RNA sequence: UGCCUGGCGGCCGUAGCGCGGUGGUCCCACCUGACCCCAUGCCGAACUCAGAAGUGAAACGCCGUAGCGCCGAUGGUAGUGUGGGGUCUCCCCAUGCGAGAGUAGGGAACUGCCAGGCAU
RNA sequence: CUCAACGGAUAAAAGGUACUCCGGGGAUAACAGGCUGAUACCGCCCAAGAGUUCAUAUCGACGGCGGUGUUUGGCACCUC
RNA sequence: CUCCUAAAGAGUAACGGAGGAGCACGAAGGUUGGCUAAUCCUGGUCGGACAUCAGGAGGUUAGUGCAAUGGCAUAAGCCA
RNA sequence: CUGGUUCUCCCCGAAAGCUAUUUAGGUAGCGCCUCGUGAAUUCAUCUCCGGGGGUAGAGCACUGUUUCGGCAAGGGGGUCACUUACCAACCCGAUGCAAACUGCGAAUACCGGAGAAUGUUAUCACGGGAGACACACGGCGGGUGCUAACGUCCGUCGUGAAGAGGGAAACAACCCAGACCGCCAGCUAAGGUCCCAAAGUCAUGGUUAAGUGGGAAACGAUGUGGGAAGGCCCAGACAGCC
């Protein structure tokens, strides 16, 4: 029983609900070394904005690329990248991860940066 | 060596096939290879005598249709449910 | 007398007996008794025809019974009016369609198998015929 | 022992077939389980009655990895 | 355009309800009645439905 | 532009399973540590955090392979609407529709968005 | 409110009649007819076996196919 | 009330074929978070065909307060 | 509840179902009839398009059931831990069966949309007046019964009911066909054409010898017609005779 397939099972219900609501969701993927963030169109097939720690434009200004304060950088970056693009209200898709620690630090940072969710 | 004379069918379907069997004939089909399948008619009692021999289902038979020989092998046979008759034969190109 | 050891239900609808049969060729032995008629085969008729064939070949070779009486038949007793529920199960039958192979035999010469099948056919209510195993 | 009992028929089944134009709130299908599943603009009642949440034409589709039948409203 | 003539050859007594409706759709009123109709696949479909009791004259 | 990886989809087995091979710069996975955030109806297994010594064993991805699954004609057969007929518990004829199973065969998915790496 | 006779005649109700009576019904029974033929009766088919030997002189199991309308019935079509 | 009869929309009778109900629950309801069976095999104190433990197979053959049917993995099943 | 209900013509024209009922031969609402008024291209048929099926059929992965083979746990009876009249799970291969089985799945029917043609609005709504709620047979699909009944109970269509005429000898329900009236005209349908009795003692090619036709099964048989093969045979077959 891989931890991944058990995690997609945890994320399926919320994603179906967001798909039914027709909302533009902020997807978050978390690895032991990196953290990722995507804003998907309501149709679920277009990536509007994206930000992560594998981008050197953000990675160079971090001590370690996979700790809690690194997630706050991606949260701040993905929000201001989306605000100027025109998206203001989204829905946070924790995607099977517990809303705690790094993904929580990513969320409130994006919430602090002016993304309404 | 078995050689069979056949004619190409003009029309298919339940109504046509039953008229054949009333006229002492029965339909058949030739498929296999890259060519298109070929629907043919066969004289029943003449073919019925040949299939009574065990080598009919093992050797390679030749069917002359429009004066053209085709080497095939008997693939499947549809017999009458309770009469000593044939209803259909599948021929696969050798 | 053949009979299901147990059933999901005790009584069944009368139904109909249309169509042709499945299992129209000798599959186990070399000779078979194929039914050309339509009707029912009670469990007693099946047993009677089996004994006639079993004794005909003096208990030699192998005999298969390709049918099985799985349909229960109910009857109302005498001096009973219509209604008051379905009758009680009295015997079991197997529905037979034309072409059904009833018995198969192996291990005996053909001339002996014909006489064995002829003796058994006299016990059955449907017209039958002799068939032999063929190369499919 | 004795039979002779039955219950009243419940009039289940599809009420609006594919392509039919419906108003918001129209019942599409009554069912015991979710033989049909709610798609877009279609709600699922407490008895799994599928009703239109918007006007438009009803649409039957089979989707998902389990090949389940969905009913949606093409809003028009 | 291309018209055809249809004649009713048998009676409508005892026919199916939709067969009587097809004769009424063609305008045939009695045995031997002949009408003129436009040769259309919709008309051809009506004739085919009651072909056992009508005769078409093309 | 090509190769490769990750994320989100379309599609829902021609897409699955097995068998064989193969991949670690990056990515991913395992991994290291755990006082603390947090966690175990016991357990840092899981969840979570802090990390980067090691390893591609597992897992995952990729490549091959017809062992199985899966897909699948043509023809025939069963059934059947309408009309007619018979020896009428069942059939037949005209006409329209026409399976299921099986056979030949197919088949080791396809594809969109974004991102990163690498070659270019 | 087991008003459960569950759209619930009253808050409150069991029987006998061969001493019977009225209005009706062949819408519905008993006799007889009819239809039917499970049953009954009669015949036939197969032939295990009995008959010292020998199936078929005489019987005939296990089963099968009919006839009659003839018993017990089924139905309720005629006559209340 | 559930299934069949019921003739692939609905409905559809018989003293037709089978079963149930006249409740239960302040959690067995709401929500958030998590979780995934049956059976069997192997190994293992008492310990046995069957207890708890570990692993593999298996893939819902389990489960659902109760009949049947339709559902149920995003679980409608299990835990906080 | 039974009986009876008195002049004429014209138009339309049922029902014997559902639901409820101390209700079942009564009655009520609805369905069906009539009259009036109003209203939409409203309705019907066909073609095309969009649908949902789970029936017929089929199938056997599932639920059950069933036969054979293989592999074999195990149950066996046998010896006292050996080999042993027998039964045998699971699995594998092969073969069937199912109203209450489905990994399949029609024809039809039904719902919706569009389009012509045709139909005296044939459709819906409201209002006045009803009748009817004992149905019958025939076809098809079934339950029940004995795939018994001119039986019984549903579905659906037709006819009778409430429909005359022609045919089936006679024969409500079958076949043909829907009678406004008159004609000493014609053409046809089912069914018929030797006589009763209107029309072919018609034509061509066959079959039957049983008055079969003009009532019936298992089964029996050198009846006879047609067809396709086969064995044997002038190295003399088959029958007869030595
Ligand atoms: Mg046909
Ligand atoms: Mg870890
Ligand atoms: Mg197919
Ligand atoms: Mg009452
Ligand atoms: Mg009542
Ligand atoms: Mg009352
Ligand atoms: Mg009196
Ligand atoms: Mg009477
Ligand atoms: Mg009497
Ligand atoms: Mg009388
Ligand atoms: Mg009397
Ligand atoms: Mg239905
Ligand atoms: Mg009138
Ligand atoms: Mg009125
Ligand atoms: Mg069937
Ligand atoms: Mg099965
Ligand atoms: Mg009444
Ligand atoms: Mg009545
Ligand atoms: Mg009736
Ligand atoms: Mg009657
Ligand atoms: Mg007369
Ligand atoms: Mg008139
Ligand atoms: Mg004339
Ligand atoms: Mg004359
Ligand atoms: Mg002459
Ligand atoms: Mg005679």
């Amino acid at each position: 029983m891989d931890k991944k397939s058990a995690r997609i099972r945890r994320a399926t219900r919320a994603r179906r609900k967001l798909q039914e609501l027709g909302a533009t969701r902020l997807v978050v993927h978390r690895t032991p070394r990196h953290i990722y963030a995507q804003v998907i169109a309501p149709n679920g097939s277009e990536v509007l904005v994206a930000a992560s720690t594998v981008e050197k434009a953000i990675a160079e200004q971090l001590k370690y690329t996979g700790n809690k304060d690194a997630a706050a950088a991606v949260g701040k970056a993905v929000a201001e990248r989306a605000l100027e693009k025109g998206i203001k209200d989204v829905s946070f898709d924790r995607s099977g991860f517990q809303y705690h620690g790094r993904v929580q630090a990513l969320a409130d940072a994006a919430r602090e940066a002016g993304l309404q969710f | 060596m078995f050689t069979i004379n056949a004619e190409v069918r003009k029309e298919q379907g339940k109504g046509a096939s039953r008229r054949l069997r009333a006229a002492n004939k029965f339909p058949a089909i030739i498929y296999g290879g890259k060519e298109a399948p070929l629907a043919i008619e066969l004289d029943h009692d003449k073919v019925m005598n040949m299939q009574a021999k065990a080598e009919f289902y093992s050797e390679v038979l030749t069917i002359v249709v429009d004066g053209k020989e085709i080497k095939v092998k008997a693939q499947d046979v549809q017999r009458h449910p309770y009469k000593p008759k044939l209803q259909h034969i599948d021929f696969v190109r050798a | 007398m053949l009979q299901p050891k147990r059933t999901k239900f005790r009584k069944m609808h009368k139904g109909r007996n249309r169509g042709l049969a499945q299992g129209t060729d000798v599959s186990f032995g070399s000779f078979g008794l194929k039914a050309v008629g339509r009707g029912r085969l009670t469990a007693r008729q099946i047993e009677a025809a089996r004994r006639a064939m079993t004794r005909a070949v003096k208990r030699q070779g192998k005999i298969w019974i390709r049918v099985f009486p799985d349909k229960p038949i109910t009857e109302k007793p005498l001096a009973v009016r219509m209604g008051k529920g379905k009758g009680n199960v009295e015997y079991w039958v197997a529905l037979i369609q034309p072409g059904k192979v009833l018995y198969e035999m192996d291990g005996v010469p053909e001339e002996l198998a014909r006489e064995a099948f002829k003796l058994a056919a006299a016990k059955l209510p449907i017209k039958t015929t002799f068939v032999t195993k063929t190369v499919m | 022992t004795r039979n002779g009992r039955d219950s009243e028929a419940k009039r289940l089944g599809v009420k609006r077939f594919g392509g039919e134009s419906v108003l918001a709130g129209s019942i599409i299908v009554r069912q015991r389980g979710t033989k049909f599943h709610a798609g877009a603009n279609v709600g699922c009642g407490r008895d799994h009655t599928l009703f239109a949440k918007a006007d438009g034409k009803v649409k039957f589709e089979v989707k998902g990895p389990k090949n389940r039948k969905f009913i949606s409203i093409e809003a028009e | 355009a291309k018209t055809i003539k249809i004649t009713q050859t048998r009676s409508a007594i005892g026919r199916l309800p939709k067969h009587k409706a097809t004769l009424l759709g063609l305008g045939l009123r009695r045995i031997g009645h002949t009408v003129e109709r436009e040769d259309t696949p919709a008309i051809r479909g009506m004739i085919n439905a009651v072909s056992f009791m009508v005769k078409v004259e093309e």
